[PDB]
């Protein structure tokens, strides 16, 4: 019931830079809140306890201020190590609570998604179900939305996409979008589009491919 | 230091009850105010608070998993025990387990964490894959390796000899209960008439592997 | 609500 929901949720930085992200809550919570980086692939990590102090061991880079309800952890360096998920967690009340997260990714020029669609497959096509996907490929920022049509009808509820972590290369992301329909449903519908809305395109990009021409 | 880990079972069928124990040496539950919470993390999403219990045997939970959860510590062994029961596939996620501190004023948060052990509900049997062409300068190709259970499935291109322009997505779990991943790599036409693209599938929890190539 | 102990 103790809200505390975390300002700037989703940095967007190089390293070198300076960034400062908070944590809001609605009751004030002393200064029992503590600052977390987790880095995917494992568990949270303790930078600040009791608000601002530095937790041994941890970079000098790292710094906590705030007391009732407003937090702020600063990074007067970001390092290539800390480009991950930050959590903020109160202790002052139970239950114990955790922000939503804040997370910064590295930084590159604005790409545009390429955008491909891809009908079912004959040979799934008899088993009684038909999947068609949709790809986004390499884009920044990780944002994207995607919206399945059949015959212009929008999809809702079937469909499901999963995006891979930034490329340690050009840092680009993707996407992976799959509409599931039963096999009797795709054979009586005739076009079938996957809508990409992304910060690199004007006005969203349409991808389709009708049955069986 | 201090250093706690997480064991019980990775796989966990619906409606039945998930035994997760935390083992830690670092410390004692003896020493007063200490403190092990288990903190757990959904697909992707962010940290939950579960329970919590003291030295001294207190114990709080989650007012919205309170009926669901029992927490408890044998002191002789150094290992807590949390218990919830009836789960679902909501419950699928990353489990943690942390030790919190003890009054020397920085009693004031999780100082040191297990490193996870992450189980995903699922009344299923294991099940190999079938995978789908996904088909056509740039231009892409891929395998859509579906209904498979439970992970790892691996998933190489060329039988290695292809690494670029590759993409091997994160597999989603379905309301089935069964996993669906695709792989989809990136050429430029041209080569589409005269290269050959077959995605190398391996799931081994099932013995199934599968080459299957990809084309117009 | 609810303190915790170090409240």
């Amino acid at each position: 019931a103790l809200q505390l929901t975390q300002s700037p949720s989703s940095l967007s930085a190089s390293v070198g830079d300076r960034i400062t992200i908070t944590c809001r809550a609605s009751q004030g919570v002393t200064s029992a809140l503590a600052w977390y980086r987790q880095k995917p692939g494992s568990p949270p990590q303790l930078l600040i306890y009791d608000a601002s102090s530095l937790e041994s061991g941890v970079p000098s880079r790292f710094s906590g201020s705030g007391s009732g309800t407003e937090f702020t952890l600063t990074i007067s360096t970001l390092r290539p190590e800390d480009f991950a998920t930050y959590y903020c967690q109160q202790l002052h009340f139970y239950p114990h609570t955790f922000g939503g997260g804040t997370r910064v990714d590295v930084r590159r020029t604005v790409a545009a998604p390429s955008v491909f669609i891809f009908p079912p497959s004959d040979e799934q096509l008899k088993s009684g179900t038909a999947s068609v996907v949709c790809l986004l490929n390499n884009f920044y920022p990780r944002e994207a939305k995607v919206q399945w049509k059949v015959d212009n009808a929008l999809q809702s509820g079937n469909s499901q996409e999963s995006v891979t972590e930034q490329d340690s290369k050009d840092s680009t992301y993707s996407l992976s979008s799959t509409l599931t329909l039963s096999k009797a449903d795709y054979e009586k519908h005739k076009v079938y589009e996957c809508e990409v809305t992304h910060q690199g395109l004007s006005s969203p990009v349409t991808k389709s491919f009708n049955r069986g021409e | 230091r201090i250093t706690l880990k997480e064991s019980g079972p990775p796989l966990v069928k619906p409606t039945q009850t998930l035994t997760l124990t935390c083992s830690f040496s670092g410390f004692s539950l003896s020493d007063f105010g200490v403190g092990v919470g288990w903190i757990r993390q959904p697909p992707g999403k962010a940290l939950e608070w579960l329970a919590i219990i003291y030295s001294d045997d207190d114990k709080r939970y989650s007012p919205s998993l309170n009926t669901r959860l029992t927490i408890t510590k044998d002191t002789s062994k150094n290992q807590v025990v949390l218990v919830m029961t009836r789960v679902s596939p909501v419950d699928t996620a990353t489990y943690f387990c942390a030790h919190r501190r003890g009054p020397t004023g920085p009693v004031n948060a999780m100082d040191v964490w297990g490193q996870g052990i992450t189980v995903t509900i699922s009344s299923t049997s294991t099940k190999g894959p079938s995978v789908f062409p996904l088909a056509p300068g740039t231009a892409a190709l891929g395998c859509l390796v579906k209904d498979y259970f439970p992970e790892p499935v691996t998933v190489s291109w060329n039988s290695g000899a292809l690494t670029s322009g590759v993409h091997t997505f994160p597999a989603v779990l379905q309301s089935s209960g069964l996993y669906s991943l695709s792989s989809v790599v990136t050429v430029p036409s041209s080569s589409l008439g005269t290269q050959t693209y077959t995605c190398n599938v391996n799931h081994k929890p099932s013995n199934t592997k599968v080459d299957k190539r990809v084309e117009p | 609500l609810e303190l915790d102990k170090w409240a």
